[PDB]
């Protein structure tokens, strides 16, 4: 498995639907309203922005705190690689009542279950969760209520070095002396070695 | 005159002026409200930094935000902490435009006293009720 941050908001705002979907609006085609941040399409094209209730995800940024390189190991001829890696998400809330949403998502990333899921879109697993704010935005006539929060992912990925090779054979010459530097050996050892 | 009737829109006034707090602190709105028909004038508003139509772009997506000025001879009312009353709503090609800025030019001369008035569009949200 490689690591994409594309890939995770996505499994992530698949999961979420089913989560925590019955708390949001839902669009014309009865989906929640659930999107990844700075929505965009063909290059130019800019998304509206949905009603309320809803969701966005935003990834952050990634990081190697764990060391530079996990495992190094041969899976087939081809030379392979882990690294371990911490993804920091943000998960905000639009509307009225997004603390009081954002108070349940939280109740249920902690459950036994839901974690599974995660874990089966995203192949990853959860490591914290931070507190929630109440924040108040003024935009223009009315306040809009808000309510991020963070949530930190953990993730192995695997890579292919093409580049690489394995030795199957190996060359060894040796020799024996009474003193150091006696110029003709007292003896000589050659060996062979193959794989098979 | 002719010029300061050109267009005709609906004004929603809250007639009762009895809103109030309730035993658990939320606010609840004038109850009655009523429709009317008015005759005035709608122009852009250009000054400063004001967004006429101007798209916003976001990181939640995109807003639309429209604010116009009008002049009519009809007393429309802005919100009012003494007085304790709201303020008054002006519907536009569909969509509401609140009333939040006032002056007064009545009583000035004979042909030509008149208010003006600056109306924003009322933003996207959702709705929430908290009536006793």
């Amino acid at each position: 498995m490689q690591l994409e941050t594309a890939e995770l908001e996505k499994g992530l705002v698949r999961t979420l639907v089913d989560v925590i979907g019955h708390r949001l609006a839902r669009d014309k085609n009865n989906r929640p309203n659930v999107i990844r941040a700075y929505p965009s399409d063909n290059s130019n094209d800019k998304g509206l922005k949905p009603d309320q209730p809803f969701i966005t995800v935003y990834c952050q940024d990634a990081a190697t705190p764990y060391g530079w390189v996990l495992d190094k190991f041969v899976e087939d001829d081809v030379v392979c690689y882990r690294i371990a890696f911490q993804i920091p998400v943000l998960i905000t809330v639009n509307g009225k009542g997004a603390h009081s949403i954002m108070l349940e998502l939280k109740q249920r990333l902690e459950m036994s279950s839901v974690r599974d899921l995660i874990l089966e879109e995203t192949g990853a697993t959860v490591l914290d969760t931070g507190a929630i704010p109440n924040d108040y935005t003024y935009l223009n006539t009315d306040f809009e209520n808000s309510a991020p929060l963070v949530v930190t992912l953990v993730k192995n990925s695997v890579l292919k070095d093409e580049r690489g090779s394995i030795i199957e054979r190996v060359i060894v010459d040796g020799e024996l002396v009474y003193e150091e530097g006696q110029e003709p050996p007292e003896y000589t050892i050659h060996l062979d070695v193959d794989s098979k | 005159m002719r010029l300061l009737n050109r267009h005709s829109f609906v004004v929603k006034r809250k007639v009762s002026e009895d809103g109030y707090y309730n035993d658990d602190g939320d606010w609840v709105a004038s109850q009655d409200i009523v429709e009317v028909n008015c005759k005035g004038n709608i122009q852009p508003y250009i000054k400063g930094s004001v967004k006429n139509g101007t798209q916003i772009a976001l990181p939640e997506g995109i807003r639309l935000t429209d604010t116009r000025i009008l002049y009519t001879t009809y007393k429309l009312r802005t919100s009012d902490d003494v007085e304790w009353n709201e303020s008054d709503i002006v519907m536009i090609d569909g969509h509401e435009y609140e009333v939040f800025m006032t002056m007064d030019w009545s009583q000035q001369l004979a042909h030509t006293s008149h208010y003006e008035y600056i109306i924003i569009r009322r933003d996207k949200m959702n709705a929430v009720r908290n009536s006793r």
